[PDB]
């Protein structure tokens, strides 16, 4: 029985590994029914190609959407709403790695999706937006003019904020958001100053420019 | 196709012991203000 | 901190260095508290030759 | 789902319902693929994790045990609830040995009911036995349909007929879209204060309010989404605010139980619902492209008859809990769904929510009522006053002309089997 | 600078104190004042 | 010489209300153990003892077996003068 | 001291010394979140039948505010109320010395108990207990042998064999 | 949270307010390090507001025309602050003038007496009054000023306030008809008001019933103020399994060390207290008047009576130091001092520790009224340890 | 369900283990209020739980010679409970079986440790029991033997 046991325990961590290896150090993300942008594997060239600007003083950008829809116009606006989160919700929280983006599908006969925007400012009320799209204009230009209703809002709750000085302080101290995502880095570069070879890095410290070894002048002497 | 675990499969073949059962059972005070009135 | 030998160079990581005080520190009066009902207070003074 | 509303002041029952072993959780994918419908309500009800096992703990007291057991499609599963529900009962019965008990007259006119009842029983178990032979059908399956159908699965085989009556997919959850809580907590206080100038009370109380919420299955709580309510839950809510905010004596529990029945009637009618209605967002003043304000009338009337249908189980269901001494006999033998909720309200109690509810099927079946149009009707309002107030004092001032009425009206409201 | 006015913040309870105890020597000097005239 | 029933009636009242596994909003005056407050057999000698520990008084096997109800520890604490 | 979940896989090696040891003290440090290797290893333990002690080391890292939120994660682990401990510090022997402290008493109960089965046994004429308690009362000065030499040279392999596993 | 959150998402009356917050800012012991120029305004404006108070009554002059617990609260005011009021409306520093301001506030409660005998006489129901009114009632009824040495006066009415004031202390700690929040029975002001009238009903109220009435009354009021306090000075989780595992217990025996008495968490920081600026001192009086009501009572009554004193005890002990009044603290060590005279088993030695503790904790060169320290000096002096 | 005989025994049986857990938290010092008393109810409920499944599957003149067999196997419970009982009355006194509770009260580690500390104190009381007694039995064999040497 423990061969077996043991020999489970192995396969187990084989998958596991097989699935996780290269994100084990990366936060896991919910395990909601909409939120199957979360658990796939990004490349970076999508990611590249999709960047997103939002207002900095947006914190939270929720994409609410129903399962099952009984009219035409109910059905394509949740089609719509699916394909903007699985589309540009990665790419926003990718880019401005202060906003947390998260997208759901409630089991439910609803005919308008919705998207809830939250500021930083706590003393302001969330925003919600509806899914509208024309009947004429076809999916992929409704999803651009969700998205540009999206980045609208951001930027109008943004604008709208109270104090933006502790707006400001709070983006400050507020940590990062998209540390669940799993991107593939093909060829780009393992590292940042892989991927960023190409351009002159001029943004450094010199408490960690400084080596920390001993006899580092003899060892940057060997290396130059 | 959405989610597979909400999408519905038939069962063509199941064992009458497969099924599974187990039984475990579950184990401020304030000031009062008065205002005369 | 202050370094506890002049041999071993800056670049060192495991150099060694000890504190020295600069300030014990910062001192103010202890002021009790005065009673509301009892302001007065009687005291004996000594002078050895002042006015 | 034998009495909508029906509901008695009783503390907490939780039980463990097993959910799987990681991380094969069986159960807890068949409950999946399908407690869709009352997905809100699993996803809300906690999850306790043992060391190797997976648990969720349901209040047996709340709707979580009758929702589990109607939308469960697993036979052990509501199996093992069934059998639980029984002993608890009868633990609790044994250990308070005293229940409120009815008078002997009005047990004995209800006690004749179930020898006509008897004939409509076999012919709705028959109905029950077929759909469960049915469930190769991709919407509902099972997973033993040739099995000799059992008592637990009333609930469910219920629930797969009325969909078949209604002949209309996912009626409740396409009402559920269109019936918001606040909306129809607020259409019901207008009708309430039609029906009563001062005899209603200004709002219901915080105990009742939480009964309403362990009886009531939540909605999602997103920041955008609003409680949303089945039609079987207004009728439910409709039927549990009468009963709670007539000004009747609580000694004089018959008319109380007249006024929620009149007002669950008032809920299960089709035109009164489509017309109290709104789309949520709608009411949420979010989109106005798709106001679509009204409810579809098929939807409606399908979803409706849902409820109207299987008067006989109902019935039973109710004589069974009318007498303690019957119910340790009628529990495991004859045809009966045990509900915690119907525990507390005992013999006095459900066999007069048993005679206001002939009463007033039998006074919508007379005047017609269910289809005509316009409840609202300042006529029929005063019809429905009269009415309650004469009941009323008629079962206070003589019992005996009460009881014939029940049975001449039960003759009415559930008639013989024909060919 | 926040951290320049965290600073004065120690040393602006012992500033109160000297003048708290001057203020009530001035109403108590006064109080004599009429004790006697 | 014997406790008045108010006083037995607001220690009784504190105890089950300070309960583990009794709620506040649920207890009343006029209530039962086992339907009103929904305890097992296992949790009524438990609020039972608890009651045996404000009131110093011993109780044996067979009085402390008919004590199902509220009303039902307030007489037998009134009536025994050995309560303190 | 056995060593870390490599791969999150302990060795071969570990997996034996582990089965020998009476309880294991499962030390777990803060400034990592709980690892899949730990949950496995927890399983297996809890699989194996044996106790184990949740032991959360690194504590002088935590903050004042953040010490509920560690402990409750910790305690909800399957494993119940997790003790505090800094090395550095030297936090926490007096609290793991009252945990270890009942296993103590329980191994000195049970080594006196086979110790008068073996007594009984070998009074009744077996050889096998009579060689035990032979080499139990030679009380003898142990011979220390070092097997030193280059790397790469087999000494490793060498005690092995020696062992026998 | 978020989540969750979005989800969700001149009167009487003032008069009384201001006049109770001048008190308790003037007769708080927190606040005796205040300037003397701050007491003297705090001072002259408390007793400009009794006297905009007593006129607004003495104008009034008719129950039914206000209120009839406006009435009580405010008369319940003006009788703790009558020197103040008499200083301010007899205006000048004479004989004439302070028996021309007795002789209108007499006649003032003549109002005020006239009506309890109506009620009295009436028979009226307890529903008609809360509890703290009818111990306002009671307070204004037994209060000495009547009989100071022109008011109607009667003993049937005084023995029928008594009783309706128990009988609503009974229905408000039997009620206990709140939903979730736990409140307390009666403010802490209030139970000293009926602990005071108690003992000036001593001759009166001897009843073993009452006496433990009071006693429980207090005691909920002190466990509320010690809940409050623990809440306030709580161990911390890295503390909580080695307080469940060892229990603050100690390396080496006889180190020597000095016992802990309650378990707490480390030095923090300054954690401002949250109880009232004379909810420590007003419960430390009530004791000391329930304790001389109790000198004299059945040995069920006064275990009651003593659990009740351990309970405020304890609350002394967690309570800070500012707020602690040497005064009145001298005056209940003492009375527990005498209490503790007599032998006593299992309980003596942490009574003792208790009461050495809050005496050492205190300034007794601070002490007003020296009766008090030459009681302790004695009481010290005869205090025999445990055996 | 289960009858009133059995019901009122276990439930005498509850009580005396209560009264026997909140006296011993009394002598020996249990740093913890609740203490032994939540652990004790717990695992009393869990084996009450257990034998009552067991009941509903026994009770599918066969039924009539099985009850009581039932009703001896839970008079053997009853009576190992009462045993325990007089085993925590005695432990006070003990420092091991002190640290036994104490660890028991804190409810630390694993349902493994919990158990091995729960099934070895009876197994240690007896051990202390039989300790004494060979103790006992060996002295007195030595004195007899060196009273014996001691006459040659
Ligand atoms: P009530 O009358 O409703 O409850 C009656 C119950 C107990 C529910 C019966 O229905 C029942 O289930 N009876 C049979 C079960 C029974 O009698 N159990 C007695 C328990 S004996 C036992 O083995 C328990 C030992 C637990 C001791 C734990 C040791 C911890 C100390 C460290
Ligand atoms: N802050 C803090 N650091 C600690 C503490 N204990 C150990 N460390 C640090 O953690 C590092 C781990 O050291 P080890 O004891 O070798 O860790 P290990 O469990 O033996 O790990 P491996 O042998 O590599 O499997 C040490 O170098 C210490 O600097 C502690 O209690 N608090």
């Amino acid at each position: 029985a423990q061969y077996k046991f043991i020999r489970r325990w192995e396969l187990q961590m084989r998958d596991e590994w097989d699935q996780l290896e290269p994100f084990k150090g990366l936060p896991k993300p919910k395990r909601q029914f909409g939120n199957e942008a979360a658990e796939v594997i990004w490349p970076y060239a999508l990611l590249l190609e999709r960047v997103v600007k939002v207002h900095p003083f947006t914190k939270s950008i929720y994409v609410y959407y129903a399962q099952r829809q009984s009219t035409a116009r109910g059905k394509l606006a949740a089609e719509i709403a699916r394909s903007f989160a699985r589309e540009f919700l990665i790419p926003i929280t990718f880019h401005n790695s202060q906003v947390y983006t998260e997208a759901e599908m409630l089991l439910e006969y609803s005919e308008t999706p919705w998207v809830v925007l939250h500021s930083l400012d706590n003393g302001q009320k969330p925003r919600i937006l509806p899914v509208a799209p024309v009947e004429g204009t076809p999916a992929h230009t409704a999803v651009e003019q969700l998205l540009a209703e999206v980045v609208q809002g951001c930027e109008a709750l943004g604008a709208s904020v109270a104090d933006p000085v502790t707006a400001t302080r709070v983006l400050n101290e507020r940590p990062l958001q998209n540390q669940y995502v799993r991107v593939d880095y093909q060829w780009f570069g393992d590292t940042p100053d892989e991927r960023a070879s190409h351009l002159v890095r001029w943004e450094f410290e010199p408490e960690q420019i400084e080596p920390k070894i001993r006899h580092r002048t003899r060892h940057v002497l060997d290396w130059l | 196709d959405g989610p597979p675990e909400l999408l519905d499969r038939p069962e063509d073949g199941w064992d009458g012991s497969e099924e599974i059962a187990l039984s475990s059972v579950a184990g401020x005070x304030x000031x009062x203000x008065x205002x005369x009135x | 901190l202050i370094e506890d030998d002049a041999r071993t160079p800056f670049s060192d990581p495991s150099k060694s260095f000890s504190p020295r005080v600069q300030s014990y520190g910062e001192y103010v009066r202890l002021t009790g508290k005065l009673p509301r009902d009892l302001p007065v207070l009687r005291f004996v003074l000594y002078r050895d030759s002042y006015s | 789902p034998i009495c909508p509303g029906l509901c008695g002041e009783l503390a907490a029952v939780p039980f463990r319902v097993f959910l799987g072993t990681l991380p094969t959780l069986a159960v807890e994918e068949r409950f999946l693929r399908q407690l869709q419908p009352v997905f809100a309500w699993y996803s809300s009800r906690k999850r306790v994790k043992e060391q190797a096992n997976e648990f969720i703990e349901i209040d047996l007291a709340s709707c979580d045990a009758e929702l589990l057991l109607r939308y469960s499609h697993i036979y052990y599963v509501r199996r093992q609830l069934f059998d639980e529900l029984i002993e608890r009962q009868m633990t609790l019965l044994d250990s308070g040995k005293a229940p409120k008990m009815a008078e002997p007259s009005l047990l004995q006119c209800l006690a004749g009911c179930n020898m006509t009842i008897a004939d409509r029983l076999q012919l709705e178990i028959r109905q029950l036995g077929a759909a469960k032979r049915a469930a190769s059908v991709p919407g509902r399956r099972e997973l033993d349909p040739v099995a000799r159908l059992e008592v637990y699965d009333y609930a469910c085989m219920m629930r797969l007929v009325e969909e078949d009556a209604g002949a209309v997919g996912d009626a409740e959850m396409k009402a559920r879209a269109y019936l918001p809580r606040e909306v129809i907590e607020s259409k019901l206080g207008h009708l309430t204060q039609l029906l009563l100038g001062s005899d209603a009370r200004a709002a219901l109380d915080k105990k009742d309010v939480k009964l309403l919420n362990r009886m009531i299955p939540p909605d999602y709580t997103r920041v955008g989404c609003v409680e949303k309510l089945r039609p079987f839950d207004v009728t439910a809510y409709f039927r549990f605010y009468g009963e709670r905010i007539n000004n009747v004596k609580v000694e004089n529990y018959f008319k109380r139980a007249l006024w929620g029945h009149v007002y669950r009637r008032f809920a299960t009618t089709p035109s009164f619902l489509s017309g109290v209605s709104t789309y949520w967002a709608r009411h949420s003043g979010l989109d106005a492209s798709f106001t679509t304000t009204t409810m579809p009338q098929e939807v409606a009337v399908a979803v409706c008859d849902q409820q109207i249908q299987f008067p006989a189980i109902k019935f039973r269901a109710q004589y069974v809990y009318t007498s303690p001494e019957t119910a340790r006999q009628l529990w495991r033998t004859d045809a009966a769904v045990p509900l915690m909720r119907l525990f507390p309200l005992m013999g006095s109690r459900t066999a007069e929510d048993l005679a206001a509810g002939v009463l007033t099927d039998a006074f919508w079946m007379h005047l017609g009522l269910s289809e005509e149009e316009n409840l609202l009707q300042d006529s029929l309002l005063l019809k429905v006053r009269r009415f309650v107030d004469e009941v009323g004092d008629m079962y206070e001032t003589n019992i005996d002309s009460v009881l014939k009425r029940v049975d001449d009206n039960f003759k009415q409201v559930v008639p013989q089997l024909k060919a | 600078r926040m951290k320049e006015a965290e600073e004065e913040a120690r040393y602006m309870q012992f500033r109160k104190l000297q003048d708290t105890f001057w203020s009530n020597r001035k109403v108590l000097v006064n109080r004599v004042k009429s004790m006697y005239n | 010489y014997l406790l008045n029933k108010d006083d037995v009636l607001t220690r009784v009242l504190e105890v089950v209300k300070n309960f583990e596994k009794v709620d506040a909003s649920k207890v009343t005056p006029q209530s039962h153990f086992v339907n009103d407050l929904g305890l097992n057999s296992l949790d009524v000698v438990e609020v039972v003892f608890a009651i045996e520990q404000e009131f110093i008084l011993d109780i044996p096997d067979h009085d402390a077996e008919k004590i199902q109800s509220i009303t039902d520890a307030v007489e037998y604490i009134s009536q025994n003068p050995m309560a303190k | 001291d056995t060593p870390g979940m490599v791969q999150g896989r302990m060795v071969e090696e570990a997996f034996r010394t582990v089965e020998t040891a009476d309880a294991a003290i499962f030390v777990t440090a803060v400034d990592e979140d709980i690892m899949p290797e730990e949950l496995s290893l927890m399983q297996y333990l809890h699989l194996k039948h044996m106790p184990v002690v949740l032991l959360a080391n690194k504590m002088d890292l935590i903050q004042e505010e953040e010490e509920e939120a560690v402990l409750d994660r910790y305690n909800s682990l399957g494993f119940g109320n997790a003790i505090p401990f800094s090395a550095r510090r030297k936090s926490g022997l007096e609290m793991l010395a009252a945990v270890l402290e009942p296993l103590y008493h329980i191994h000195a109960m049970h080594k006196v108990e086979n110790d008068w089965d073996i007594e009984d046994l070998a009074m009744q004429g077996d050889e096998s207990a009579m060689e035990e308690i032979r080499e139990r009362n030679c009380s003898d000065r142990f011979i220390r042998i070092a097997i030193v030499g280059r790397t790469n040279s087999g000494k490793s392999s060498l005690v092995n064999r020696l062992v026998g596993f | 949270l978020e989540e969750k959150q979005s989800a969700s998402a001149p009167p009487l009356q003032e008069l009384v307010d201001e006049v109770q917050s001048l008190h308790v800012l003037l007769s708080s012991p927190r606040y005796e390090d205040t300037p003397l120029a701050t007491v003297e305004r705090l001072q002259c404006a408390y007793s400009e507001a009794l006297r905009c108070v007593f006129d607004r009554v003495r104008n009034a002059s008719v129950g039914k025309t206000m209120s009839c617990n406006a009435l009580l609260f405010s008369w319940s005011l003006l009788l703790q602050g009558v020197p103040a009021l008499l200083e301010s409306l007899a205006e000048k520093r004479t004989e004439e003038c302070l028996v021309r301001a007795l002789s209108t506030v007499h006649e003032a409660l003549n109002i005020v007496l006239q009506e309890f005998n109506r009620i009295t006489h009436s028979k009226e129901r307890v529903e008609l009054l809360p509890l703290e009114g009818w111990i306002e009632s009671l307070d204004v009824v037994t209060h000495p000023l009547t009989n100071k040495d022109q008011c109607k006066l009667d003993s049937a009415t005084v023995e029928f306030v008594h009783s309706r004031a128990i009988q609503a202390a009974a229905i408000r700690m039997i009620e206990n008809d709140q939903s979730d929040v736990e409140t307390e029975p009666l403010d802490p002001y209030h139970l000293y008001i009926l602990l005071r009238c108690m003992v000036r009903l001593a001759e009166k109220g001897v009843n073993d019933s009452h006496i433990h009435r009071a006693a429980l009354l207090t005691g909920m009021v002190g466990e509320r103020i010690f809940s409050s306090l623990e809440r306030t000075v709580a161990p911390p989780r890295r503390y909580s399994l080695r307080h469940a595992l060892l229990g603050k217990q100690l390396r080496d025996a006889s180190k020597p060390h000095a016992i802990p008495l309650d378990v707490c968490a480390p030095p923090g920081g300054v954690k401002k207290p949250p109880t009232a600026a004379d909810d420590v001192l007003l419960l430390t009086r009530a004791c000391t008047l329930l304790m001389k009501v109790a000198t004299n009572v059945l040995p069920q009554t006064k275990f009651k009576v003593l659990e009740t004193v351990d309970t405020v005890l304890k609350t002394l002990s967690y309570a800070p130091n500012y707020d602690l009044s040497t005064a009145d603290t001298v005056i209940f060590s003492n009375m527990v001092l005498e209490e503790l005279h007599h032998v006593d088993e299992a309980s003596a030695t942490d009574r003792h520790l208790r009461v050495l503790l809050l005496l050492s904790r205190l300034r007794l060169s601070m002490c007003a009224d020296r009766s008090a320290l030459s009681h302790l000096f004695s009481c010290l002096c005869n205090l025999l340890p445990p055996h | 369900s289960v009858p009133s005989a059995i019901r009122i025994d276990t439930r005498v049986a509850y009580r005396r283990l209560i009264k026997v857990a909140d006296q011993v938290t009394r002598d020996c010092p249990l740093y913890q209020t609740e203490g032994l008393r939540q652990y004790v109810g717990r695992r009393f409920l869990e084996r009450a739980e257990r034998n009552r499944q067991q009941y509903r599957h026994l009770l599918h003149q066969k039924q009539r010679v099985l009850t009581a067999q039932y009703g001896k196997f839970i008079a053997k419970e009853l009576q190992q409970v009462h045993g325990l009982a007089e085993l925590l009355l005695r432990a006070p006194g003990n420092t091991a079986l002190t640290s036994m509770l104490q660890v028991l009260s804190a409810g630390v580690g694993n349902v493994h440790y919990q158990q091995t500390v729960e099934r070895n104190y009876v197994r240690y009381c007896q051990f202390e029991e039989k300790k004494l007694d060979r103790d006992e039995v060996e002295e007195e064999a030595t004195s007899d033997r060196q009273n014996r040497i001691m006459q040659h």
